[PDB]
């Protein structure tokens, strides 16, 4: 019958690994880099586009940086129409918890729904996991700003600062190197090109390659603001810095 | 791979051949049927000194007049005892009356061959029923993995049971007494258990038509492990 | 007509043995306490079928409970099994009144009223079904916590025997049961036939009736 | 639906998916287990190969089942999770239908039912987790600690500990308790659990989580500088 | 290769050869026949007596659908039952909606349809049958002759099993020697000459011959069993021949 | 059944429920809970049908105790008061709709502000200073009209419910049996032992 | 070999070996002995001991009044068959007022066997049943095989050495098939075919097991001390 | 029988590719040149209508499909798996918007929905990915014009001007030659037209190229007239006669 065919995407290895996990892991190591910092003062996230076009429209282009409501975004790395799957469905938690409790939905329980709907795909179904890894910038009124990551075992930890995709090793090492906890989200902003401008696979980091978005309490008294930066910006902040 | 429930060329069930191996590795349980009661006893087996031995739960009640030994997968037994009591209570509310020993074990049985792609794979784990009944007496029944059941006088399962059987096959007679069954299963016990046979490795319990299915309080058990070493020092 | 009350020396239970279809007597000697343990009763008041079926089914579950978890169920549980069984059958016309009645080590004494809309009441006295209020009026005027457990046993009898005489739809016989931390105890089957005629005589009550 | 036999027997009577589990709980954070005359503290190794963590936010290893009961693990996280959540919900489900909090063997048989299942379902791979579950019974004085595995057998224990070089710290455990005379106090039971880890975790600094659950639903965890004293007192009486 | 090993997978040839497969389980099976005269059709079977211990006449392998349609196989029995089964469901539904006892071409098709259905999916085994089947309608009589791999057509005359080379010569002389056309009594006799003829096949156990026949003047155009002197006149005519 | 207040003061909530319940002629039982506690800040005091009432009010706080172990954290409330409105909701397009009315007392500890809910079993929520469910709000309502200040102290929110109580003991019909009052403030939830 | 993984894969030589590997069950199964008269139908079954502490596997279900058979192989198979059975006798008694045919049965057997033999995922039965029946047309004997084979029969014999028995029935023939209105003789003649099939072992008290059902005989099993008669 | 394929057609190999979506790419790169250019006021896609035989009427066989009034698909790869998407593609923007919100979607919403059922392929049981990439031209009110392409991962990205299949890379760097951000729709035709012919080994004329616009509104195409506000549809495929005069200019 139908048996001889089934590759069998939610056994143990004889070691005890999650062959499809560790495979859509490596998948994930080849897709665009993405960096979380989180400040004192709001949360940066920082993308690289794979290597785009001269004819790629890029204002009305979004692969990376992702909207979940009004103070939660994320940063994806991996399959984009994967992570369009999964963010759609996190969208309506949000809006459903906010229908059920008339209170926008804490970061921290967003994050668990969408890293228990991954860690379903690992465990039954017989389906492929979702080649995506996530870093969640939000706030809520309980823990402030959390940078959050979830990875296709449905497995999610809380960050200062993280990066996911290609060459994390040499981007959480150069994180580890210059952040401080008394670090400010222009400080951050500076830390997140400085790392992503040294880890590139590209000959120099230009505005066209670059998806960026601040988080800050930097909205007019006690309220938060979600900045997903337009190209003309990420040009201005690439001067200021002085990458170009 | 291949069928779950398939056939080898010796016209055996694969998946149900593999399982009574399981069985075999499993800890010790030994039964002996006489005219007096039923002895059900098991070597609990901890795996570290650290284990609080009097939670191994390897002896089981199924109703006052049924009660219920395991042997292999033991985790795979709880599913299997839920369905032994539902079927022992729901006879007696349809009925007003105790269940047979043997149709409490057919029922049990009748679960076995319900794996396919019911449940994945079949049981591993093997079960000693041992009951009273009015039409047939004292009972004791082995409960295989394969939908079959054999009523036997006396029965060693796990480890130790090839080397148990033939022990058991010559000791038994129609004539033993409640009080020599019991030394006998501890006798047996201390023979094919690995770590030296004590009231903490060990576990007794009968079943007796006035008092119904009592597991041995580990004093009592004690008792009858020293009047064993002293009737073997005898002679 | 059915009563359980607590006091001092435990539970006191009576129930009368009268079954009625309409006006019609069906029988003077039918059984409203179900034996469910040696340490629980339940009482029967509405459909006979309805009681019956549901309450011998409420003794299967708490053997399975016991078998399941080693250890003889709460009086709390043992209602609410039955009020939640019932609660799933609300609308669809079941009719039963019953006190779960019993002794359990971390409860002590204790009464639960069940009935099938659903309703479920902790209490230290309740009367139910037709003959009800007859019952609460020599009861509610004749307690006290402290009546020995002979005086408890025969006001318990008495307000029965009450009920009998004034609801035409109780009677037959008064059946006793007192309730300890030692279980339940069985006092008797008193036929209202002879119970009236001595008390009378004996208690100068029942002055209503030609002699 | 997807029916596939994933967990099946092998010719010597194996079902290797639940001990490719067990592998998976081998490779597992360290988590111990140490009940006392009247407590149990629950214990559980961090890895320090991750810092730039978030310690306020991310998920702690030891999670409240009710308020009298706790859950740790070893094995995969997300797995553990699953676990926790059918066990809290049935928590609430027993308060709801028999008005009394689980006692700490049902809760422990309930998930251990939970694991054993995952072994004889098609479509449905086993559980990469072993717990330990510890707390106090409503109403009791007497310490519970169990134990549950993939396969779904569990157990009670005096101590014990799963996980990444637990073979070692079951070792200390087992010449290091006296069931004649167990951790009188809290102070003497939480000594004894850092001790255990300290065989095996490496520094004795936020690679160290303690959890004291004592009678009547107290639950606490300890802080990084409370450990921190624990760990500097076992040092300078060892110097000897 | 590996194309053989599933069923509905075309081989590099364009083949599916668990059908060719299901077609070996026919060859290996007994001799059975159809042959279409004038007004109606004549089935006939090859039943080998294993043993003595089989009670001759009761293991009876033609079967009835509806009133008016023999069928008969070769290869797996139980396939074939399995066949006549929802064939009978067939033309259960049928005569419901419609009130016509079914035509023999649309019974045809509705075997034709479901056999071939078995050879679309993975998941189920084709029919070990081929079957001979055929009766009387309202156009006159039709035989036809289907096949594992749900191919059908109209024959003036069929054979399956084990002996249908020797049967096919047997038949291709009839159509040859009788164009204007054969009796339905014409047709047992020959029926019966063509399993004896065919047996040569099968010649180590003995057998028992098995003829059926509907048509318009000797049934009223119902399917109705050989019995008695008119099988014993069969059987006559066919022993006279071989020898 | 029918007697359920609820009278918000300064820095606490009064939830006043009858300790009555009768079915038939007869009163069965006089010292009645008509409350279950969500959290530790939140109370909701309940009538309506037979067996629906803590049917509902059972299953309400099973799901606010769950959702309290999975954070860790106690819902504001607003939340529980949008949760429970949400559930009756939904049952009002049921197949048998929970016939009960629920009042909700809470103290907000972000807010430190105490805060009363009146929901009926349709789904019907509102914020007020007082409430109350059934014929009571015909008398009450008025009362509280005239008698209420929003900056009135527990000891006089105490007074003013005594005088409603009195108001209802003498102008209603069926004996209700007296009240359960019960305080909601930054301390938690407390049974006022003596009214 | 390659196509033996399951039951819906066709061998090059057109085989069902899954089919064929249930077949050899019975082949290791027990001895069991069917014959019939025109007044009586017996079933003769040698049941088979684990060891001396066991019981002798019983071999021998009632179906109906009129019914029942005799199994050989995989046990709980015969159980799963027989219950279909025992619905088929009912479901004829209830609906029509009809006691089903021996026939009849045996057409709903072969059936039942054949749908586990086209499909995936299943498996054959992996038990023989020897059926004995009176009904509206006398004694009737049929043989089933789990391919869903159904064969009526004057008396046979399936199982380890059934062989001998076989060749026994098939010279006694015009003998035992002459026993009308006398039981005990037709048993006899079960029993003494049975007995060809022995090696070693002898029949015993507890060892053997016989039914019979008849003209006016319900069908009745004999095991114990009413078989010591036969011995 | 019932679809027993359960389980994923589509796994990650060790080295993290997705060996079906790579295969999927692959078939796409066989496929006919198809190519799309947007400029200020317009968008052009077109493809080469390679006649299977001289017999057959290329006409029936519709490369550039109208989505809605004013969106149209051109594709690359396998015409039968593209066929039905056009089917699920017009269904969806009716289901999951129009019976919504009364009316149609804007051009990255109907891509993100056809999107979503190529991902579907990639991951659903039983099923292998679809052997096309779209480019997808739409205007819309609040978007203007746009163009998009879609491959059999799911993945979508917006483009100023792109081609796939056969001879894309050459085209592309034709593209980047020519493109600026003041073209006018006959100028995005004219280099569309020459970029085409690159790829194009036979015949090259108005009865082998398939070309349409995403332009101005069409009231003339409408079918009706007495509602102001409709205006008609912006998509308009250009005659073989409208081709063929575009050609004397080239
Ligand atoms: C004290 O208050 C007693 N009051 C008298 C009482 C008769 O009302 C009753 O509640 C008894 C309690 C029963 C007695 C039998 C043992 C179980 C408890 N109730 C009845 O006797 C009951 C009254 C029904 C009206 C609610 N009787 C019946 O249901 C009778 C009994 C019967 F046998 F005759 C059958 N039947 C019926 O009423 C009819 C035939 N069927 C139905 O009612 C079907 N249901 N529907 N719809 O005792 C108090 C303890
Ligand atoms: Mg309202």
């Amino acid at each position: 019958g139908s048996r001889r065919y089934d590759s069998r995407t939610t056994i143990f290895s004889p070691e005890g690994r999650l062959y499809q996990v560790e495979y859509a892991l490596e998948s994930i190591s080849h897709a665009g880099t993405a960096i979380g910092i989180m400040a004192s003062d709001g949360i940066v996230l920082a993308a690289e586009r794979k290597v785009t076009s001269t004819l790629l429209e890029q204002d009305t282009s979004t692969e990376k940086l992702y909207k979940l409501n009004d103070k939660i975004a994320v940063a994806v790395a991996g399959l984009t129409a994967d992570a369009e799957i999964l963010i759609n469905t996190a969208r309506i938690h949000a809006q459903n918890y906010l229908k059920t409790y008339n209170e926008d939905i804490p970061v921290e329980i967003l994050v668990r729904r969408l890293s228990d709907i991954k860690q379903g795909y690992t465990q039954h179904g017989g389906l492929r996991p979702f080649g995506v890894s996530f870093i969640y910038a939000g706030y809520d009124d309980r823990y402030g700003y959390q940078l959050y990551t979830s990875n296709p075992s449905g497995n999610y930890t809380g960050w200062k600062a993280i990066s996911v995709g290609a060459n994390t090793s040499a981007a959480q090492t150069l994180l580890q190197m210059d952040y401080k906890d008394d670090m400010k989200v222009d400080d951050a902003i500076e830390l997140a090109l400085k790392t992503l401008s040294k880890t590139t696979d590209s000959s120099a980091l230009t505005y066209d390659r670059l998806e960026f978005a601040t988080i800050r309490k930097g909205a007019n008294d006690g309220e938060v603001y979600q900045k997903i930066f337009k190209p003309q910006e990420i040009k201005d902040i690439l001067v200021k810095t002085g990458i170009t | 791979d291949r069928g779950v429930s398939t056939f080898s060329p010796e016209g055996r069930l694969f998946q149900v051949e593999y399982s009574l191996e399981a069985i075999k590795l499993g800890s010790t349980a030994i039964g002996i049927a006489t005219k007096e009661g039923v002895v059900l006893g098991v070597e609990k087996r901890a795996t570290s000194p650290l284990l609080e031995s009097d939670s191994i739960e390897k002896i089981v009640e199924i109703d006052r007049h049924i009660g219920c030994a395991m042997s292999g997968l033991t985790a795979d037994a709880r599913s299997m005892i839920e369905h032994a009591r539902t079927a022992a209570v729901t006879h007696n509310l349809y009925y007003d009356e105790d269940i047979n020993v043997e149709s409490l074990t057919q029922s049990v049985c009748d679960l076995a061959l319900r794996f396919g792609e019911l449940m994945s794979r079949p049981f591993g784990v093997a079960l000693l029923i041992a009951g009273h009944d009015a039409d047939d007496g004292y009972q004791l029944f082995h409960a295989e993995p394969s939908g079959t059941f054999y009523r036997y006088n006396a029965k060693a399962i796990g480890s130790g049971s090839e080397g148990a059987q033939a022990e058991l096959l010559n000791e038994w007679h129609s004539s033993l007494t409640l009080k020599e069954a019991e030394l006998l299963v501890l006798k047996i016990l201390k023979q094919v258990m690995e770590e030296k046979l004590d009231e903490n490795n060990a576990q007794l319990s009968c079943i007796t038509k006035q008092d119904g299915f009592k597991i041995y309080d580990n004093e009592k058990t004690a008792e009858l492990i020293k009047e064993l070493k002293e009737k073997e020092a005898a002679e | 007509t059915t009563l359980a009350f607590r006091f001092q020396g435990g539970i006191i239970v009576a129930v009368d043995s009268r079954a009625t279809a309409g006006n019609w007597v069906a029988s003077q000697t039918v059984k409203k306490v179900i034996e469910i343990n040696p340490f629980l009763l339940g009482t029967m008041a509405g459909g006979a079928a309805d009681c019956q079926f549901w309450e011998t089914w409420l003794g299967s579950q708490c053997r399975l409970h016991e078998l399941r978890e080693k250890e003889r169920i709460s009086v709390a549980a043992a209602s609410k099994i039955l009020s939640n069984l019932v609660y799933q059958y609300k609308g669809a016309g079941l009719s039963m009144g019953t006190m779960i009645c019993g002794y359990t080590r971390k409860e002590g004494p204790t009464i639960y009223y069940v009935d099938s809309d659903g309703t479920r009441l902790k209490g230290d006295i309740f009367c139910v079904g037709s003959g009800q209020t007859f019952a609460y009026g020599v009861l509610d005027s004749n307690y006290k916590w402290d009546l020995s457990v002979e005086d408890a046993l025969y006001l318990g009898k008495r307000s029965i025997l009450a009920a009998a005489h004034r609801d035409a739809y109780s009677g037959g016989s008064v059946n006793l049961y007192h309730v300890t931390e030692d279980g339940w105890i069985y006092h008797g089957n008193h036929d209202v036939g002879e119970l009236f005629w001595k008390v009378k005589e004996e208690e100068g009550s029942f002055n209503n009736v030609i002699g | 639906g997807y029916d596939r036999a994933l967990s099946i027997f092998s010719p010597d009577g194996h079902i290797f998916q639940v001990e490719y589990a067990l592998e998976a709980v081998k490779r597992g954070t360290c988590a111990v287990g140490v009940k006392g005359k009247n407590c149990v503290v629950l214990g559980c190794e961090r890895r320090s190969t991750l810092k730039l963590q978030d310690t306020r936010i991310t998920p702690s290893k030891v999670s409240k089942i009710d308020s009298h009961v706790v859950l740790s693990f070893s094995g995969l996280n997300a797995d553990s999770r699953i676990l926790i959540e059918k066990a809290r919900v049935e928590a609430q489900s027993h308060r709801l239908t028999l008005e009394d909090p689980v006692t700490v063997e049902y809760l422990t048989r309930y998930v251990a039912g939970v694991q054993q299942r995952y072994t004889q379902s098609g479509g449905v791979r086993p559980f990469g987790v072993s717990t330990l579950i510890a707390g106090f019974d409503p109403r009791d004085d007497e310490p519970k600690l169990y134990q549950t595995e993939p396969s779904g057998i569990y157990s009670s224990w005096s101590a014990q500990t799963i996980g990444r070089n637990s073979k070692t710290v079951r070792e200390f455990l087992e010449k290091n308790y006296d069931r004649k005379e167990p951790p009188a106090t809290v102070e003497e039971c939480v000594k004894l659990t850092v001790r255990s880890l300290l065989e095996v975790v490496q520094t004795g600094a936020k690679n160290i989580e303690i959890t004291v659950v004592k009678p009547d639903s107290d639950i606490v965890a300890l802080s990084s500088e409370e450990i921190n004293q624990y760990v500097t007192q076992i040092e300078q009486e060892k110097q000897e | 290769t590996g194309y053989d090993l599933s069923n509905s997978v075309f081989s590099p040839d364009g083949r599916n050869f668990q059908v060719e497969y299901a077609v070996k389980a026919v060859e290996n099976g007994t001799t059975s026949i159809g042959i279409k005269c004038n007004d109606g059709v004549v089935f006939a079977v090859e039943k080998l007596i294993t043993s003595k211990l089989l009670v001759p006449q009761k293991n009876v392998k033609i079967q009835v659908v509806d009133r008016h349609i023999g069928c008969v196989y070769s290869g797996l029995i139980p396939d074939g039952r399995h066949l006549v089964n929802r064939g009978r469901e067939e033309a259960a539904s049928f005569k419901k909606l419609y009130k016509t006892p079914i035509p023999i071409p649309a019974f045809a098709d509705r075997l034709g349809q479901y056999v071939q259905a078995h050879t679309l999916y993975n998941s189920v085994r084709p029919f070990g049958v081929s079957t001979i089947f055929g009766g009387v309608d309202k156009n006159g009589a039709h035989l036809y002759m289907l096949e594992p791999s749900g191919s059908y057509w109209g024959y003036k005359g069929a054979a399956t099993g084990k002996g249908r080379q020797s049967a096919k010569a047997e038949l291709e002389k009839l159509v040859d020697h009788h164009p204007e056309g054969l009796s339905a009594r014409e047709a047992v006799k020959q029926a019966a000459k063509i399993i004896y003829l065919a047996h040569e096949d099968n010649k180590e156990k003995d057998f028992e011959l098995e003829i059926s026949w509907c048509s318009l003047s000797e049934t009223n155009g119902l399917h109705k069993f050989v019995k008695g002197d008119l099988l014993q006149e069969a059987i006559d005519f066919a022993q006279k021949e071989i020898n | 059944m029918d007697i359920i207040l609820g009278i918000r003061v300064q820095d606490s909530v009064i939830l006043a429920s009858s300790k009555a319940v009768t079915r038939g002629i007869s009163v069965l039982k006089d010292s009645d809970d008509k409350t279950r506690q969500l959290s530790p800040h939140t109370l909701m005091s309940f009538a309506g049908e037979a067996g629906d009432t803590v049917q509902f009010a059972e299953y309400i706080q099973a799901n606010i105790q769950l959702y309290s172990i999975r954070e860790d954290y106690e819902l504001s409330p607003q939340a529980v008061s949008s949760f429970v409105r949400q559930e009756l909701a939904k049952s009002i397009r049921s197949r048998r709709p929970y016939q009960v009315n629920v009042l909700i007392g809470g103290y907000d500890k972000k807010k430190n502000k105490p805060e009363l809910y009146q929901i009926d079993y349709l789904g019907t929520k509102v914020e007020l200073p007082y409430g109350a469910h059934g014929y009571s709000g015909f008398y009450t309502f008025s009362l509280l009209d005239h008698h209420y200040r929003p900056d009135m102290t527990t000891e006089e929110g105490l007074d003013l419910l005594k005088l409603c109580v009195q108001e209802l003991e003498k102008r209603m019909p069926m004996d209700f049996k007296g009240v359960i009052v019960k305080i909601v403030d930054k301390d938690g939830i407390r049974q006022v032992d003596d009214f | 070999n390659n196509y033996d993984g399951d039951t819906v894969t066709f061998s090059p030589t057109g085989r069902l070996f899954q089919v064929e590997y249930a077949l050899e069950a019975i082949k290791q199964g027990s001895v069991t002995v069917g014959l019939r008269s025109n007044t009586h139908a017996v079933l003769v079954a040698l049941k088979r001991n684990a060891d001396e502490l066991s019981s002798y596997q019983k071999k021998i279900i009632k179906c109906d009044e009129h019914m029942g058979l005799s199994l050989a192989g995989l046990a709980p198979d015969a159980r799963v068959l027989s219950n279909y059975l025992r619905q088929q006798c009912n479901y004829s008694s209830l609906v029509f007022n009809r006691k089903l045919a021996v026939e009849r049965a045996g057409h709903l057997l072969c059936d039942k066997a054949q749908k586990n033999t086209q499909s995936y995922g299943g498996r054959p039965y992996g038990v023989g049943l020897l059926i004995i029946g009176y009904d509206k047309s006398g004694a009737h004997l049929l043989e089933f095989q789990p391919s869903g084979n159904v064969t009526e029969l004057y008396g046979t014999a399936i199982g380890a050495r059934s062989q001998g028995a076989k060749t026994y029935l098939e010279r006694t023939l015009d003998t035992f098939i002459k026993i009308d209105g006398n039981p005990d003789e037709l048993i006899k003649a079960g029993v003494e075919a049975i007995s060809q099939s022995l090696r070693d072992e002898s029949l015993t008290v507890d060892n053997l097991s016989i039914a019979i059902v008849g003209k006016d005989t319900p069908f009745t099993i004999y095991d114990g001390e009413a078989v010591a008669k036969y011995i | 029988m019932t679809d027993r394929y359960s389980f994923s057609l589509t796994t990650f190999s060790p080295s993290g590719k997705l060996g079906q979506i790579d295969y999927a790419l692959t078939a796409v790169k066989q496929g006919v040149t198809s190519l799309g250019i947007k400029a200020t006021n317009g968008v052009v896609i077109a493809t080469e209508k390679k006649s299977s035989s001289p017999l057959a009427m290329s006409e029936t066989l519709s490369k550039v499909s109208l989505l809605t009034p004013d969106i149209g698909a051109v594709y690359s790869g396998m015409g039968p798996d593209y066929r039905v998407l056009v089917d699920k593609s017009r269904k969806v923007a009716h289901t999951s918007y129009k019976r919504i919100y009364g009316e149609y979607p804007p051009t990255k919403l109907l891509v993100s929905e056809v999107a979503k059922i190529m991902q579907e392929a990639t991951q659903s049981g039983g099923v292998r990915p679809f052997g096309v990439s779209l480019l997808i031209a739409g205007h819309d009110e609040f978007n203007g014009f746009s163009l998009y392409q879609v491959d059999p991962s799911g993945s979508y990205f917006p483009w100023k001007a792109t081609a796939i299949g056969k001879g894309s890379v050459a085209a592309k760097t034709f593209l980047e030659k020519r493109w600026n951000d003041e073209l006018e729709l006959e100028d995005a035709i004219h280099i569309a037209l020459l970029t085409l012919k690159e790829s194009v080994e036979g015949e090259f004329n108005g009865d082998t190229i398939e070309l349409a616009i995403i332009g101005d509104e069409n009231p003339d195409l409408l079918g009706y007239t007495g509602i102001p506000t409709d205006k008609g549809p912006r998509f308009r495929k250009l005659t073989s006669q409208e081709i063929n005069d575009r050609l004397e200019a080239l």
